[PDB]
């Protein structure tokens, strides 16, 4: 029920991420799904990602991270990728289930 | 041709010929009264007597 | 048994970093190893060279290696011979083998004290205990006829007897020659015998840490400086309206 | 073998920079740098320390208890 | 030798307790400790070997 | 100003800066070796067969 | 053409690997090591050869040539010192260095990993044959124990034993070809390295975000080289401190002693760099299993890429997995510390246990904890 | 004719807090391990516990009347 | 080395006793005499 509701919101500021202005998505792993779900993005929310992205480096390198007033806050993560990879990997799964057939 | 000069160099390695093969050892029971434990050198490693 | 005493620790002149050895004391010492514990340890790494501008003048060393006899040779009908000691000889070997020294000492094998202090925990710590720390056997404790019991050693029941006690010698510089006096002086000896470079390995040691001070710090404002761009550096994302 | 000018695709970024020379190599060391020291030490003590601290326990504990397994127990003479 | 919960042997290396005999009793060790070709010739003096 | 002086006439050319470099290290090294040695020895009175020395010696 | 720093064959190559190349603008000091460690292997090569010229592998001489090179050649006893602890600092590092893998995911450049692990094991062979050359107790009995290990493979065996021995006791006959095998695996060891840092470059430097840092790539010079030397100099100073003021820390005072065929030493410990293995090993109280246990303990890095569930590829974000990782951190630690003590209790028992921890860590919790953690993201 | 200072402190030295408890803890071993025959008791623990702390006291100044 | 190729074993063997062979030291040290082992080399005419 709402247990691990919360607890995910737990978690969330616990990973931390958002200190340095990233979503959920962004901290993805880029294995070959994700890299094909990245290329599927519209330009905006990709050349978003990738200043979110290229600030966070900026951040690491300076040993900083973004002031409490611009973390990330739980609830307006925006998942932008999750959707494409899903499909991508459904789309994946149908040629393998295929292709064995 | 492989094997042999395989097998050859191989059996480089082991043991050389200069490696005997040696005889026994007297010991006088006596130098071992009861009790006790005493080591000899022999064949390379100790021997317990 | 299953139970042991470790030595304590004495503030020897030399245990600090930055503390070098008290020559006049490793000349002492030279003197108990020479003229007590030569008697059946060997000393096969250290030569009368050796003690050339440390403990003694090239003359008293050369006079300290010509007062033993040299076995060398062949000759010319290839025979072994005599001769005087030069400085260029080692320290004496008291027997020609283990097996001749362990006769001559109830079976017991008296070790080369050459690497002494580094192959025994405590070093002279754990050797100027144990020389001192003679004593008799606890309630219990039978200690096996030809060997002493001296608690600081594994075992309790050592083969070596009491080496030395009040006035066994005279110092030549007219030390009193009190036994933990003598024990602290060879002590002082065998850490020397079996480290020489000591006193150099630590003023370089100082050195080093100099330097590494001084380039560590250079090297600090170095990388920092280049970094910098990188540091500092802003961005923005000014996407088109 | 080279790299540069192909890696990725990137668009609407400025960034600003000044020479090594226009600027400080360690600045702000107290009204930044220390402040993030401490900012960061604290994140990762209650991480870390946890861990160590516990093993250094069972370290005390196994030497101890070893040690005292060294002691006799008068109890065995006292007949 | 003398050394051990077995009256026999201990080996500092990884434990095994040997017994009087010579056995394996406690530890790593897979046998007991060899035992050579002997013959007591002697009334005091034993040959091994 | 010695900064601008000495990036003036030794650090600007590539060449000069070497050779300050150089001769940089010389003065340094004796310097920095005599006084290493002085603060070693001074930490060591009196134990050192320097200081021992004149008792074995000539005259 | 245009600059001959692209198009030279060799130096395109230099270029192309020290100077041009692109680095993330982020990795922080633990990724230092990869280059110490590559100094280290340089430094230990050169004191090496230098010690090499003064050695004599015989069984009567072995010892006391090691003696004379200290005692008689100009700061030979530097060298051997240097020598010594270098090898130390190079575990120090490789340590460190296979540390900072696991915990940013770099296992993830399989080939570059699994080289990596090449290299430890190789690293740890030679670092064994080489401490068997002074041939005192120590390097006797070592020799002795470790070669014996492999007397636990069915059948074969002892026939390998034979080999590594050249004879049926630890005698001469190994001490020579130990020495040359100590003289050759260095120089694999750099080769390998030159295959590793190959892969590497296939894929560039991973870094701590475990994110794609292609949005910000910096040239390796001056960045970099400038980092780099910073870190060797901070390496430096314990490494020689320890090096000219306490010589012997690291060491064993037991290794002063003359190789004796005849008798072990009561208290005999492997070099500190090879006590956690020692300790697990010792746990299993069986022969064949306690050597499956201690090949495990390092081959097990092999699985490590394949036991990665993480949706994430680093710990940075993952709190349940860094406080796992210290765990496994610590555990080591332990096992270390028992592999110094006596096989008695309560060690024994603590140490089982480590073992078995250490296992588990690896394994199963791990894994399991990174499942839970995607759940925990909502993925 | 001389006195090693080593005596001379070793005697200052059992005066001491610690010293006379283990002093006094191990005649007390002593006695009844000296009398009670066909034993199998020592007086090791107790003389080291004596040895250890009087020692200890030993080499914290015995140094500074050496040379 | 001659067994096998001139000689027998046996032939071996017996040639090697035929020779004294200097040993030791012992139990006090001291080199001794000893019959010759089909290991030994050919016994040097002189000592040097
Ligand atoms: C010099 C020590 C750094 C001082 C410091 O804490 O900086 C804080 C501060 C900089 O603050 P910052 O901008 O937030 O830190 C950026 C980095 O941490 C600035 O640090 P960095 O990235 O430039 O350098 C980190 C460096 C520093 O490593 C340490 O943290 C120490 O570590 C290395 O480079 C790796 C080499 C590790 C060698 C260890 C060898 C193992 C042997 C084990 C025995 O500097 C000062 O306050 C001035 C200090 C003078
Ligand atoms: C008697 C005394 C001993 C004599 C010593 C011999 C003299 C040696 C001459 C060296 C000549 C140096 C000339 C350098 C000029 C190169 C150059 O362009 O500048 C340096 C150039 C960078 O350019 P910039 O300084 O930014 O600007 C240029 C100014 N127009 O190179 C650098 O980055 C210099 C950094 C040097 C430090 C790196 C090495 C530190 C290493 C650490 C460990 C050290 C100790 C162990 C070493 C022993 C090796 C076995
Ligand atoms: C094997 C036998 C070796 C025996 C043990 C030797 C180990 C010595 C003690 C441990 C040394 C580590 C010192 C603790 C450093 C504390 C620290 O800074 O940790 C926090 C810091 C923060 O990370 P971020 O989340 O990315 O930060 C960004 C946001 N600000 O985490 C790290 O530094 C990353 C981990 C560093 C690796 C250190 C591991 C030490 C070595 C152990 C070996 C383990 C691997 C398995 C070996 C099998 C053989
Ligand atoms: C009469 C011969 C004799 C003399 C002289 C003598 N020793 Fe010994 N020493 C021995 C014997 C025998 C042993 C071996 C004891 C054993 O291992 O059972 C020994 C052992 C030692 C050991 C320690 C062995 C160990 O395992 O801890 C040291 C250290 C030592 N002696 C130092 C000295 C010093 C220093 C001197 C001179 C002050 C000295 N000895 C004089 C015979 C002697
Ligand atoms: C002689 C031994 C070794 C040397 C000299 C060496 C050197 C290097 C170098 C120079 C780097 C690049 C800089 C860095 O990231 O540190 C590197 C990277 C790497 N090494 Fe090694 N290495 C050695 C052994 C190993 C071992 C034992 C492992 C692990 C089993 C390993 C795994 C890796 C990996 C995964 C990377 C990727 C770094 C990243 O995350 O970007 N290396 N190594
Ligand atoms: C992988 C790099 C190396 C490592 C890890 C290494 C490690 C060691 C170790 C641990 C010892 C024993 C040290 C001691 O005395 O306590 C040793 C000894 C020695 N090594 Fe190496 N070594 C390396 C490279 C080399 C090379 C390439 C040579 C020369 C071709 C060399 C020559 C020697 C010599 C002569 C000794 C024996 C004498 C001595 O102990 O100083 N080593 N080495
Ligand atoms: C090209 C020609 C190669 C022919 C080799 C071959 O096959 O020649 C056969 C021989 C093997 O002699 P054998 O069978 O052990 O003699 C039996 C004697 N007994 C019964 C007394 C034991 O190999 C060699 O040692 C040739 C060495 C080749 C060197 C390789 C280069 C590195
Ligand atoms: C000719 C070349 C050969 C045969 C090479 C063999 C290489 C084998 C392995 O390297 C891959 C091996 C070094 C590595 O095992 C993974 C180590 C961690 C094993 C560590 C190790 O050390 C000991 C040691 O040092 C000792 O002396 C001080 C004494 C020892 O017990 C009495 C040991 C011991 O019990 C073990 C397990
Ligand atoms: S070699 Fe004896 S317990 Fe392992």
């Amino acid at each position: 029920g709402r247990l691990m509701d919360r607890i995910r919101k737990w978690y969330y500021n616990a990973a931390g991420f958002n200190k340095y202005g990233l979503m959920r998505d962004d901290t993805l792993y880029e294995d070959d799904d994700v890299k094909e779900a990245l290329k599927r993005l519209p330009e905006d929310l990709y050349n978003e990602r990738m200043f979110r992205i290229k600030r966070a480096l900026d951040l690491s390198l300076k040993h900083r991270i973004l002031p409490k007033e611009q973390w990330v806050k739980y609830e307006e993560d925006k998942p932008y990728l999750e959707p494409y990879l899903k499909e991508v990997i459904r789309e994946r799964l149908e040629r393998e289930a295929w292709n064995k057939k | 041709a492989a094997k042999n000069v395989v097998t050859q160099f191989i059996s480089s390695l082991s043991a050389s010929a200069d490696v005997l093969a040696l005889s026994k050892i007297e010991i006088k029971l006596s130098d071992i009264p009861e009790g006790k434990n005493v080591a000899f050198k022999w064949r390379g490693k100790p021997l317990f007597v | 048994g299953e139970l042991e005493l470790h030595p304590p620790a004495f503030p020897w002149s030399h245990g600090g970093p930055l503390s070098a050895l008290d020559h006049s004391s490793v000349r002492r010492g030279f003197q108990v190893y020479k003229q007590v514990c030569s008697a059946c340890h060997s000393m096969d790494y250290v030569a009368f060279r050796n003690l050339i501008g440390v403990t003694h003048t090239e003359a008293e060393a050369k006079a300290l290696a010509e007062e033993v006899e040299v076995q060398d040779g062949p000759d010319e009908n290839g025979e072994l011979f005599m001769r005087p000691g030069k400085i260029s000889d080692y320290f004496p070997k008291p027997y020609p083998n283990p097996e001749a020294a362990r006769a001559a000492n109830n079976g017991a094998l008296p070790p080369d004290l050459s690497y002494i202090v580094n192959a025994r925990h405590g070093g002279e710590d754990y050797v100027f205990s144990l020389l001192t720390g003679y004593c008799d056997p606890p309630a219990g404790v039978v200690v096996r006829e030809g060997l002493h019991y001296n608690p600081y050693f594994p075992g309790q029941a050592i083969g070596m007897a009491p080496p030395i006690y009040n006035e066994i010698l005279e110092y030549d510089d007219g030390t009193p020659a009190t036994m933990s006096q003598i024990a602290k002086d060879v002590c002082t000896f065998l850490r020397w015998a079996a480290e020489p470079e000591h006193d150099q390995r630590k003023r370089m040691g100082l050195k080093m840490l100099l330097i590494s001070a001084l380039l560590t710090s250079l090297l600090y404002y170095m990388k920092r400086h280049k970094w910098s761009v990188l540091k500092s550096r802003k961005m923005a994302y000014r996407p088109p309206k | 073998g080279i790299h540069f000018g192909n890696l990725a695709r990137v668009r609407h970024i400025i960034t600003y920079s000044l020479s090594p020379f226009e600027q400080r190599a360690i600045p702000n060391i107290f009204s930044d740098a220390l402040p993030n020291v401490w900012r960061r030490f604290s994140s990762q003590v209650f991480k870390v320390a946890p861990p160590f601290l516990g093993a250094y326990l069972l370290y005390s504990w196994g030497t101890q208890e070893f040690e005292r397994l060294k002691r006799k127990n008068p109890a065995d003479y006292e007949n | 030798a003398n050394s051990g919960d077995f009256g026999g042997y201990y080996c500092p290396c990884h434990g095994s307790h040997y017994d009087a005999s010579g056995r394996i009793r406690k530890g790593p060790a897979p046998y007991n400790l060899e035992v050579p070709t002997y013959q007591f010739v002697g009334d005091d003096l034993v040959v091994v070997g | 100003a010695l900064l601008r002086q000495a990036y003036s006439a030794l650090f600007r050319r590539t060449s000069t800066f070497a050779l300050t470099v150089v001769l940089g290290a010389v003065l340094f090294e004796r310097a920095f070796d005599q006084g290493a040695d002085a603060i070693f020895e001074h930490l060591n009175e009196g134990k050192l067969w320097k200081h021992i020395k004149h008792k074995y010696e000539a005259s | 053409a245009p600059n001959i720093r692209k198009s030279h064959p060799l130096l395109k190559m230099i270029n192309n690997s020290l100077i041009d190349l692109p680095a993330p603008s982020n990795i922080s000091a633990w990724w230092n090591f990869g280059s110490l460690l590559a100094v280290c292997l340089m430094t230990q090569i050169l004191t090496g050869l230098l010690l090499a010229m003064h050695y004599t592998a015989d069984t009567s001489l072995a010892f006391s040539s090691v003696a004379h090179t200290c005692r008689n050649v100009q700061y030979g006893w530097l060298i051997r010192n240097l020598h010594a602890n270098g090898a130390s600092f190079f575990f120090i590092c490789i340590f460190l260095h296979i540390g900072r893998g696991l915990y940013y995911g770099s296992y993830l450049y399989k080939e570059t990993w699994n080289t990596g692990v090449i290299l430890l094991l190789t690293l740890m062979a030679t670092a064994f044959v080489g401490y068997v050359l002074p041939w005192g107790q120590m390097s006797f009995w070592g020799a002795t124990v470790i070669t014996n290990l492999f007397s636990a493979i069915p059948y074969i065996g002892h026939t390998l034993v034979e080999w590594a021995w050249g004879g049926f006791s630890v005698d001469n006959p190994t001490l020579t070809r130990f020495f040359a095998l100590h003289f050759l695996l260095p120089f694999a060891i750099a080769g390998i390295t030159i295959i590793h840092l190959t892969f590497l470059h296939e894929s560039g430097s991973n870094n701590p975000l475990g994110i794609s840092s292609d949005s910000d790539k910096i040239p390796f010079h001056p960045y970099y080289s400038f980092k780099d030397i910073l870190g060797l100099t901070l390496m430096l100073t314990p490494f020689l401190t320890l090096a000219l003021f306490s010589p012997n820390l690291l060491g064993d005072p037991e290794n002063f002693t003359p190789a004796n065929p005849l008798v072990t030493p009561p208290h005999i410990k492997p070099e500190w760099y090879f006590l956690f293995a020692y300790a697990i090993l010792r746990s299993i109280p069986n022969k064949l299993g306690g050597v499956l246990a201690l090949a495990a303990s390092v081959l097990i890095l092999f699985l490590i890429p394949f036991l990665h569930k993480s949706k994430q590829r680093t710990m940075t974000f993952r709190p349940l997995s860094q406080t796992l990782f210290w765990l496994l951190v610590a555990n080591l630690l332990i096992l270390t510390w028992i592999g110094s003590q006596p096989v008695e209790h309560p060690f024994i028992i603590i140490g089982q246990m480590a073992s078995l921890s250490y296992f588990t860590i690896l394994l199963i919790l791990f894994p399991t904890i990174g499942t839970l953690e995607n759940k925990m993201l909502n993925y | 004719e001389l006195v090693d200072p080593l005596t001379t402190i070793r005697e200052h030295c059992e005066q001491t807090e610690k010293c006379v408890k283990a002093r006094e803890r191990l005649e007390l071993c002593d006695a009844r391990v000296s009398s009670r025959s066909h034993t199998e008791e020592q007086c090791t623990e107790e003389l080291f516990d004596f040895l250890h702390a009087r020692d200890h006291c030993v080499a914290h100044k015995l140094f500074n009347k050496l040379k």
